[PDB]
RNA sequence: AGCGCCGUGGCGCAGUGGAAGCGCGCAGGGCUCAUAACCCUGAUGUCCUCGGAUCGAAACCGAGCGGCGCUACCA
RNA sequence: AAAAUC
């Protein structure tokens, strides 16, 4: 249940997205976009996707660093979160 | 550099001018620099005078002019076609475009 | 004179709307409020002289039917501090009241100008298309 | 077309029926200081009991083209609101309301390199009617100028609505609404104005504006039928 | 002979919004065939053709397929009839394929009918269809008013009874809409005895049921008792139902259980 | 165990009553210097199985199947 | 208008 990952999207020019499928709502997300701004200097977005569910897209190709930013915030597992590749 | 001698203002003298909003893109901009246009045009076009005036109860009758003075901002009138840029030695012309209808 | 029943075309043209409403000398009561962004669909062209044309020749004929036999021209613009030039459709509407039969007369323009009285919409440096 | 939510805050269906037959004509009549005295015809609903169609008639105002009341066209810039106060029947009688310039001639008159002069006051006429008179002006070029602007300094300007100020108060306190109208409409009061301020300073396209009214007193219907055929 | 249209003249009227099969483009646009008018060939010009510029001149409008377009002008003297696929609202369209499925509908009936009868369609829609689309407005409410009143009938002469036998069978066949009404209650019980009392109330709550309309209370867990009618009507279902409430908070009231309700009779 | 939803051509929605739909994909092409965007072209189905009224059904029903949803573990 | 790469 409820399994965490993160996905990367490319584009031109070699520029990427990054994708966190999933997030617990014990902490709140606007809360959590602040410090993921600053501390990323990326741009993100609390889409709506259907079927799936929140998602802070960001800019970028970081995956240990939206890690090491989980393994602060709330996330006590450091297992149900898994990276792709890709 | 200085682009104009006259700083492409027209004050020279007063210190401060109260702003006029442009008609185009609502700019204030102030009244001297405003580069303003009379626009006297009939209420309707050399098109349609003839059908008014076949559909009209008096024979005589003359149709008035709209009269309003347009204010526009500087980059609206560039934009526009109204103002036009000019080489720098025609700058200085002061005179309006001389009348195509000589 | 032969007795013509006289009204005002109290025509109102937006850049996105076109009014052809007659009503009589008073102007209190209103025999005609079809709209010009009624004839048309696309909501784009509600000021397009087409549409202006067409809620004219409405007016028209519902003049023709009422009773109604000349008209005086009212043209009007948004005036206050949104424009001051008229609508682009409100110059096919007039054309369609003059070839439609109906007998105008005294034409000329209401257009409310005030006396550089508010702040006007926009902000200080104003539309930035 | 029908862009439209009907967010309505309901009957199945509304008898829109007939508006137009329960509605009936009615002739305007103008006071005898004009001349084609027959001014046009208005619409109305048909009496009811509970609610006078005399009723909803008394205080209707009715803009009329003053060329329109007179047959000359020397008279086509000038506007003349009347009002509706009492019915005959099929025929209604209508008393000074106001009076205005068309902005076409009001917008020709302002040109550049002239400077215009605005004159305002506030008067009760002969017997009680409280107006306020409006007074354009324009400095002339002289029939000799090489000055190409006809300027006129403040002093001027002052001492020119002074006696503007002077001339209407004269005129109105004086006369009645009838006396006013008629010398209004061959405007004697610009040739008047014209006189007295030659000494000044050259003036040109003296008019009389907006003649706006304040005030009325209570009806009286004796004078409306001595103003009427 | 399938050839007549749905509708009473022959020729469209003015500012009219129908449904069109394409069927061919020059150069000047569509001039394809009308199935809602009679069947005539109207041109759609490009420019009253898409509401996007014209990128796609060959996805929006496809050679086979029906879309929804709008009468602009109709030569009623030769042939000629003008349409237009822009000058349809969004919401508009909607109303537009409403009734374009309403025709075809009507259509495929008295297609029947006549496939059946081999009687011309002109007259199956002359002797019948159009004195039942000026009595009612259209054909299809008379069709439904017919189900459940045959007086939609009197006053028009059929080509032959047995065609009226036919097309009635059709319609019930065809057009025939019993809506399933339930409610759901909770039995809260805590008294002594409660199984005879809900025995004896459901026993009750049958012989209530008539002919026409029956009633079995089913079982689904052991406080959730559900009432499952079926309504001809839809407002006899709703008066069993609270019939039914009576007589179990009568029952319950003197063993000394308490029976409360979830969902009362809704279809 | 009982009642609600669904049955692709790879995926979803649509029509459900003239007999194979569209978009998303996928593949190729064109646009071009060149990538997206955009513009064309296809090739895949007793639209889950078995019966029935019906000229006709994938569509209307039903006698069964698979997967979801609620009641709720129903001695 | 929206214009992206380099
Ligand atoms: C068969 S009765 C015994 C207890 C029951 N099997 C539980 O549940
Ligand atoms: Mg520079
Ligand atoms: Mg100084
Ligand atoms: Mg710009
Ligand atoms: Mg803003
Ligand atoms: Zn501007």
């Amino acid at each position: 249940s409820n399994y965490i990952h993160i996905r990367i999207q490319q584009r031109n020019g070699r520029k990427t997205l990054t994708t966190v499928q999933g997030v617990p709502e014990e902490y709140d997300l606007k809360r959590i976009l602040k410090v993921l701004k600053k501390d990323f200097a990326c741009n993100g977005n609390i889409v709506k996707d259907p079927e799936m569910g929140e998602i802070i897209q960001l800019q970028g190709d970081q995956r240990a660093k939206v890690c090491e930013f989980m393994i602060s915030q709330l996330g006590l597992q450091k297992k149900n979160i898994k990276i792709h590749g890709f | 550099p200085k682009k104009r001698a006259s700083n492409g203002r027209n004050k020279k003298g007063r210190g401060h001018v109260k702003p006029v909003r442009c008609v185009n893109c609502s700019r204030s901009v102030p009244k001297d620099k405003a580069i303003k246009r009379m626009a006297i045009r009939n209420i309707v076009e050399a098109a349609a005078i003839r059908d008014l005036s076949e559909a009209s109860v008096y024979a005589e009758y003359a149709l008035p002019k709209t009269y309003n003075k347009l204010h526009y901002c500087i980059s609206c009138a560039i934009h526009a076609r109204i103002v036009r840029v000019r080489s720098r030695t025609d700058r200085r012309i002061r005179a309006p475009p001389q009348r195509p209808r000589f | 004179d032969n007795s013509q029943v006289f009204g005002v075309a109290r025509i109102f043209a937006s850049f996105n709307d076109t009014f052809v409403h007659v009503t009589d000398l008073s102007g209190r009561e209103t025999i005609a409020r079809v709209t010009g962004g009624m004839k048309v669909k696309a909501d784009r062209d509600e000021s397009s002289p087409y549409a202006a044309m067409l809620a004219a020749q409405d007016v028209a004929a519902k003049c023709k039917e009422v009773g109604i036999t000349a008209v005086h021209i009212k043209i009007r613009a948004t005036g206050g501090t949104r424009s001051k030039t008229p609508g682009p459709g409100g110059q096919a509407a007039l054309r369609a009241l003059a070839r439609s039969g109906l007998r105008i007369g005294r034409i000329e323009d209401v257009t409310p100008v005030p006396s550089d009285s508010t702040r006007k919409k926009g902000g200080r440096r104003g539309r930035r298309l | 077309a029908v862009g439209k939510n009907k967010r309505l805050s309901k009957g199945l269906k509304k008898r829109v029926v007939d508006p137009f037959t329960r509605k009936e004509w009615y002739d305007i009549k103008a006071p005898s200081t004009f001349e084609n005295r027959n001014v046009g015809k208005t619409l109305v609903n048909k009496s009811v009991g509970l609610k006078n169609a005399s009723d909803s008639l008394k205080g209707r105002v009715v803009e009329v083209c003053l060329a329109d009341l007179q047959g000359s066209e020397d008279h086509s810039f000038r506007k003349v609101k009347l009002r509706v106060d009492e019915v005959q029947g099929k025929n209604l009688l209508t008393n000074f309301h106001g009076m205005d310039f068309t902005t076409d001639k009001l917008r020709s008159m302002v040109r550049k390199w002239q400077t215009l002069i605005e004159a305002n006051v506030t008067v009760k006429t002969s017997d009680d009617y409280v107006l306020r008179i409006f007074a354009i002006a324009f400095t002339r070029k002289q029939a000799n100028q090489v000055k190409r602007t006809s300027y006129a300094q403040s002093s001027h300007i002052r001492q020119i609505r002074k006696v503007i100020s002077e001339i209407l108060t004269r005129e109105v306190q004086n006369s009645t609404l009838a006396q006013l109208t008629s010398k209004l409409i061959p405007e004697v009061i610009n040739k008047e104005i014209e006189n007295a301020t030659k000494d000044i300073f050259p003036l040109q396209n003296v008019h009389i504006r907006k003649v706006k009214l304040l005030k009325q007193p209570k009806f009286d219907l004796g004078s409306l039928l001595s103003l009427h055929g | 002979t399938s050839h007549c249209r749905f509708y009473e003249n022959k020729y469209p009227e003015i500012d009219d919004i129908v449904m069109v099969n394409v069927q061919q483009i020059a150069e000047m646009g569509a001039y394809v065939k009308l199935l809602e008018y009679d069947n005539i060939e109207g041109m759609i010009l490009l420019s009253e053709l898409s509401r996007r510029r014209i990128r796609s001149i060959q996805k929006l409008i496809r050679v086979g397929k029906n879309d929804v377009a709008v009468v602009l002008r109709v030569d009623k003297e030769k042939g000629y009839i003008d349409l237009s696929k822009r000058r349809v609202s969004s919401e508009d369209i909607i109303k537009c394929e409403e009734k374009y499925q309403k025709s075809k509908t009507v259509h495929s009936i008295l297609r029947y009918c006549a496939e059946k009868f081999q009687i011309p369609l002109e007259e199956l829609y002359k002797t019948i269809a159009w004195p039942l689309s000026r009595k009612f407005g259209h054909a299809y409410e008379a069709f439904k008013l017919s189900i459940i009143d045959e007086t939609v009938w009197e006053g028009i002469e059929p080509p032959s009874k047995d065609v009226l036998d036919e097309l009635k069978n059709y319609i019930s066949k065809r057009l025939t809409p019993a809506v399933k009404i339930r409610a759901d209650v909770e039995v809260s019980c805590f008294s002594y005895e409660g199984i005879d009392a809900i025995k004896d109330a459901l026993k009750s709550a049958e012989d209530m049921s008539t002919e026409q309309m029956q009633v079995k209370v089913k079982l689904v867990a052991a406080p959730l008792y559900v009432l499952t009618t079926q309504a001809l009507d839809k407002q006899k279902g709703i008066e069993q139902l609270e019939s039914a409430i009576e007589k179990i908070t009568e029952v319950i009231t003197k063993y000394g259980g308490v029976c409360n309700i979830t969902m009362p009779p809704k279809a």
